[PDB]
RNA sequence: UCGGAGAAAAUCUCCGAAUGAUUAUAACCUAGACUUACAAGUCAAAGUAAAAAUAUCUUGACCCAGAUAUUUUGAUCAACGGACCAAGUUACCCUAGGGAUUCCUAUUUAAGAGUUCAUAUCGACAAUUAGGGACCUCAUUGGAUCAGGACAUCCCAAUGGUGUAGAAGCUAUUAAUGGUUCGUUUGCAACGAUUAAAGUCCUACGUGAUCUGAGUUCAGACCGGAGCAAUCCAGGUCGGUUUCUAUCUAUUUACGAUUUCUCCCAGUACGAAAGGACAAGAGAAAUAGAGCCACCUUACAAAUAAGCGCUCUCAACUUAAUUUAUGAAUAAAAUCUAAAUAAAAUAUAUACGUACACCCUCUAACCUAGAGAAGGUUA
RNA sequence: CUCUUAUCUUUAAUCAGUGAAAUUGACCUUUCAGUGAAGAGGCUGAAAUAUAAUAAUAAGACGAGAAGACCCUAUGGAGCUUA
RNA sequence: AACGAGCUUGGUGAUAGCUGGUUACCCAAAAAAUGAAUUUAAGUUCAAUUUUAAACUUGCUAAAAAAACAAAAUCAAAAAGUAAGUUUAGAUUAUAGCCAAAAGAGGGCUCUUCUGGAACGGAAAAAACCUUUAAUAGUGAAUAAUUAACAACUUAACCAUUGAGGCCUAAAAGCAGCCACCAAUAAAGAAGCGUUCAAGCUCAACAUAAAUCAAAAUUCCAUAAUUUA
RNA sequence: AUUAAACCUUGUACCUUUUGCAUAAUGAACUAACUAGAAAACUUCUAACUAAAAGAAUUACAGCUAGAAACCCCGAAACCAAAC
């Protein structure tokens, strides 16, 4: 049992894949939302290390990571233990005023105005 | 129960996640004076603020790295189109 | 002799079984 | 020995989630060459913090007030 | 102990060294490294000195003793990290501990056997994810008592096939019902006389706080064979002490029968003769179970108890192999039917019976009732 | 021995007096199938089940005892013999 | 009243690499059974690991091209995700594992290397399989794994015409055996088989109508259940 | 837990030891008392004085002096001397 190298074809999407997941092959998203959803117990030690490097020690708690190849390379190692979701900014990036009023939704949207009131 | 349905409606899977039921204050004085903030809410806000600042920092660093990359590539271009001295020719140069 | 397969491996075989396409109407009953 | 219906359904769910992970990992925002050096400053100062703590270890100050305060144990109402 | 080759670095497959000859005689000094637990072991620029660069090819510490006049030499220390110098034996033994106590058989196939004819009875090659059993060497199990269970059936019972005329047999299905002997020589067999038969296995030799013979296996002693002896041999032989008051669990108060022979049918059916049935029907015993004492026998040289004496023992609602009748799928004047139907047909068994059934005074005495208690009896 | 039987004494049992021993983690101490190291009152799943004595049997508690046997170990002993 | 060598006292608290035992709380970290030598394999010493304190600077993962054999272990610039690492001083214990999975080597087992594991949940009971970041109070909530699962494809009722084709067994008939592989016809070669051989029982024709697979031994052993989105 | 002692639910005695597992296996009838880690070479910590420190003899190229900090209990078969 040794580390495996996945064929490059796995990470080359198909036209229907873009339709299903609703992601444009151009203007790719910038930030990942990564959550660990399985345990590192009974997994090889290299998988254990990458999980600690990425900060996913606690399960079901989301961490933000750069959508850059070096980060992606580690994520591919632990692809089976995590869920990757594209961070969305419906109302734009938070500013100094809106830093204290943010909330990350389950949908993947970081809203900058969080009122806890009926939409009305 | 109901976790999958809640996610479709945009809510948290567990009713104890982000929503009015948990985050809204549980009480206030009879006079109407607001109560001191709950310790759970203060902690939850601090984590959320920390998460936002990471979002700003990572985006800025990546964007700069993109802009800074362009500038470097330009220099290589101009550096290539460099000429100097003179170009004599013939039986004497 | 058969050698038992790890449960996880058996689970993989169970989920990768071939599924044939089914017709809406049997050809016989059709004209 | 057959495999339950719970067991086969739950794995397919996990496969579908992992299938999406494949897609989201196929669209890198920055190429490898563009990546170089975009975070050099932060990494440099971060280690300087590590070194500063490591080399700042030293004994603690000792005060007269601590030693002389033990005498208060015999304080009384005169 | 170390080195060389393969497996390919864990154990395996092979060769060699405890040097050898050749020689230009191969110096001193000193960066950086290899290897390595330690120890030992490798390579080497620069500088200097000799000469006029070169050593080529294929291994044992410390101590302690020496030799020369600083220089050197000492190990089959080979158990090769090496005790300066020490072997046998113990069944007379001890202590501290650790352990343990090919050939069947069932399926599939079918060349060849069976005059003819594969599969009446069998049978090559094979098929079963199929069931059981260096030159020499070698060590738990019988019996008694009481048995529980499997069925892969030895007899008893119901059937299919036949190269089944009858009678004897052969083969297969079904069935776990009760039964399955007594001796002789034996240490494993070897026989004798019987039987309807003298099944094959599992239960830690089933079963040693129920009993017993071996063996393991010793203290004594002989031969035979070893060893200088002590001793020894998986070679003989004779002798030779294991005790236990049951604390707990569990258990200690009915049943409704098996087999054999004779008689009859009948010396008939059958069969050329020889020989010779079935079912149906009647009668005897043997054994087992449950009881009893008029006789007999043996006791108490008692009014009792015993067997060697006497008596009694049965019904099957509910099936399996198999065989019939009616009749569809399926034009039959087919077909027993994991079609709807009607019957017959082992061993089992409890539907159905018999037994029991009463709420019961008790000073005491008596009792064919009894360890105690319980129970019976009382003009 | 086939094939056991009867009688008497001892013991037993009941009454009175006296009164030990090995043994004992705690016990409110069941049956079957499973699992397990040959292995189960105690685990898994079924089932059974008012409570306490008295007298009996010895299947089990790998029942209790002794300085018993068997192989191996120690840079533990000892007796004996020698080459 | 225990003689392979008496008993008593002393030496003597003999020695025991062997057996047993080794007494309050809390916090924290944490190996091994790899290698080496050993009258040494029931022990010990060193390496290696672990640990505590201290000094100061790069470490872990990943790592291109290119190299050493070759289509991944060494080695390994820049990066990026991240917080560790080297040296100095002190120090024991440990040096026998266990089971699953993967590749080999010997020959089912047994060695070697790589990975994981040590539930309070699930798999029945279940150290080793799967789910599981620590441990707290709460009569809150969302979830993970989760012994269960739904045999398989044409005869119908009919008709069969010679010179025995020869020759090796009188002679061999579709047909003992062997070779021709045969005869007209609306239509028939001889198929089983019969026959000493031909007896002929009669297949195919003519002539009529339709037509390869997928869930043995104490006493059976949860109970049950085919459809409510 | 409960209104309720018991019924219902959950739960394979302990120490050592195997191996980091036992339904192994050792030891334990129970009570009271008694019954097993001891040393300063080096290291660390706290102070005094400091090119010197120490109440003679010692150490010293920031040392030297003082304090604090440490390493179990029970058990053979044997051997020897002298009595009996
Ligand atoms: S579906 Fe039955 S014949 Fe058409
Ligand atoms: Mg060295
Ligand atoms: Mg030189
Ligand atoms: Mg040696
Ligand atoms: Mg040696
Ligand atoms: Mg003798
Ligand atoms: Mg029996
Ligand atoms: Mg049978
Ligand atoms: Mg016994
Ligand atoms: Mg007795
Ligand atoms: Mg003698
Ligand atoms: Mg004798
Ligand atoms: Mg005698
Ligand atoms: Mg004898
Ligand atoms: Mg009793
Ligand atoms: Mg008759
Ligand atoms: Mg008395
Ligand atoms: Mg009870
Ligand atoms: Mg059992
Ligand atoms: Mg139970
Ligand atoms: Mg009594
Ligand atoms: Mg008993
Ligand atoms: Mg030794
Ligand atoms: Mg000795
Ligand atoms: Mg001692
Ligand atoms: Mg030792
Ligand atoms: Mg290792
Ligand atoms: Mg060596
Ligand atoms: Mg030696
Ligand atoms: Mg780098
Ligand atoms: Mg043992
Ligand atoms: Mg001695």
């Amino acid at each position: 049992f040794t580390k495996s190298r996945i064929p490059d074809k796995v990470f080359q999407p198909k036209p229907e894949d873009h339709e299903k997941y609703g992601g444009d092959p151009q203007n790719p998203h910038k930030l990942h939302i990564v959550t660990r959803i399985r345990s590192t117990k009974r997994r090889p030690y290299w998988e254990k290390d990458t999980i600690k490097m990425l900060g996913l020690q606690k399960a079901h708690s989301p961490q933000i990571h750069k959508n850059i190849p070096s980060v992606n390379a580690k994520l591919k190692v632990v692809k089976h233990l995590i869920r990757i979701q594209p961070l969305k900014l419906p109302q734009g990036l938070p500013t100094e005023e809106t830093m204290s009023s943010t909330c990350l939704k389950s949908t993947g949207e970081l809203v900058v105005q969080w009122h806890l009131k009926p939409v009305e | 129960a109901g976790g999958q349905w809640r996610l479709q409606q945009g809510l948290a899977a567990n009713p104890s996640g982000y929503g009015p039921l948990t985050e809204l204050p549980d009480w206030s004085f009879a006079d109407g004076r607001p109560a001191p903030p709950m310790k759970g809410q203060l902690r939850r806000k601090a984590q959320r603020e920390k998460l936002a600042r990471r979002v700003v920092l990572l985006t800025q660093e990546m964007d700069a790295g993109i802009q800074a990359w362009k500038l470097r590539q330009q220099k290589l271009q101009e550096e290539r189109k460099k000429e100097h001295d003179l170009k004599p020719k013939g039986t004497l140069l | 002799h058969w050698r038992v397969m790890h449960f996880q491996r058996q689970k993989l075989m169970a989920i990768t079984e071939y599924i044939p396409p089914k017709p809406a109407i049997n050809p016989r009953c059709l004209p | 020995r057959t495999v339950s219906f719970q067991a086969k359904e739950s794995m397919i769910r996990r496969l579908e989630v992992e299938a999406e992970n494949h897609y989201w990992l196929s669209m890198p925002y920055m190429t490898a060459e563009q990546e170089c050096g975009h975070a050099a400053e932060r990494r440099a100062q971060a280690f300087e913090a590590i070194k500063a703590a490591a080399t700042s270890k030293f004994p603690k100050h000792r005060y007269i007030a601590d030693q002389l305060d033990h005498l208060n144990i015999s304080k009384k109402w005169s």
